[PDB]
């Protein structure tokens, strides 16, 4: 009975870990989209047909996207626990019926 | 970084205090009474540049949202109040569990 | 509790949640029939004010 | 040249009118009274983004 | 040097019109830069809305 109750708790904990990973990866997907837009803007700006004004406009858009990247990094949280700002170091998710059966998850 | 990015960075780095910006660009810092005991002392170059003022005791009864800074501070006030209410609810639930166990023991 | 006939607390729980669900269903039906999310200030007072001004 | 200047004066007055009358429900935008404003796009306080209208 | 603006152009003379050409060019560049800033703001907010929804 102790083992079965611990296994129920372990399923709970594994689901919570999957939830955290899902939220973090969705935020990373938005980050990837913003990065691809930035790369397209940089490729467009590298062309010699543009004068300095077009480069300035593209740099303004790239700065806005960069600030959006920082905002996503600093605000993405799981209930108030930040994920992609670097403060979320390795966390051990306990997915066993007995103690000492945890798995480490790192968020960069 | 501008003042709002500074507030977002402060929010991401720590959970003891909550930072926001009002309409005049002044940086507001809220320390919940269930997370901080006594006054908070500010030091460093950025603290000297901002020149943080003395502490005012805020409660849910004294919040107003007629200004953007008022709403920003009231959000943190309500968060602290919610944390306090949830803590007392958890205490009551533990009490009820304990009394149910006591009733079972007394019955047997 | 015990096994009694005078008070049925579970029935009261069911009635409370049934009335809550009925109120939610009525609100959703009103919003669907009217086509407007805000039909009263009890929905969103500030939203109603800004939508009226717009 | 005087006729072209009259048309240019009319267009200048139209530019001033556009600057002074455009608003969002009555909140003027392009006349300078609208300044740096913070839009709250986060679930917690202090996650706003600044927008300036010149 | 004298400070010229769009509101103070006067094309009744050839030199006046020649100067107003440059004044309007600078005004157009300024308006285009502010439009680019607003477009970047809209794109950033669209990305923010997508993240927040996810």
């Amino acid at each position: 009975n102790v083992q079965s109750r611990g296994l129920d708790v372990a399923v709970r904990n594994a689901n919570d870990g999957i939830s955290i990973a899902q939220t973090a990866e969705g935020a990373m997907n938005e980050t990837t989209n913003i990065l691809q837009r930035m790369r397209d803007l940089s490729l467009q700006s590298a062309n010699g047909s543009n004068s300095k004004s077009e480069r300035v406009a593209i740099q303004e858009e790239i700065t806005a996207l960069n600030d959006e990247l920082n905002r996503i990094a600093e605000t993405t949280s799981f209930g108030g626990n930040k994920l992609l700002n670097g403060t979320f170091s390795t966390k051990s998710f306990q997915i066993g019926a007995d103690n000492g059966e945890a798995v480490m998850l790192t968020l960069k | 970084d501008d003042i709002e990015e500074v507030a977002t960075y402060i929010n991401g780095q720590t959970d003891m205090v909550k930072a926001s910006v009002n309409e005049k660009g002044q940086l507001q810092i809220f320390a919940g009474n269930n997370k901080v005991t006594g006054d908070v002392a500010f030091s460093g170059g950025l603290a000297g540049a901002l020149n943080m003022q003395a502490g005012t005791a805020e409660t849910v009864d004294t919040i107003d949202v007629t200004s953007v800074g008022g709403a920003q501070q009231s959000v943190a006030v309500i968060d602290s109040a919610l944390k306090y209410v949830d803590s007392h609810r958890a205490e009551l639930g533990a009490f009820q569990n304990r009394f149910n166990h006591a009733i079972s023991n007394l019955d047997n | 509790m015990a096994v009694n006939v005078n008070t049925n607390v579970a029935a009261m729980t069911a009635q409370r949640y049934l009335t809550g669900a009925t109120n939610a269903q009525q609100t959703s039906m009103e919003r669907l029939s009217s086509g407007f999310k805000i039909n009263s200030a009890k929905d969103d007072a500030a939203g109603l004010q800004i939508s009226n001004r717009l």
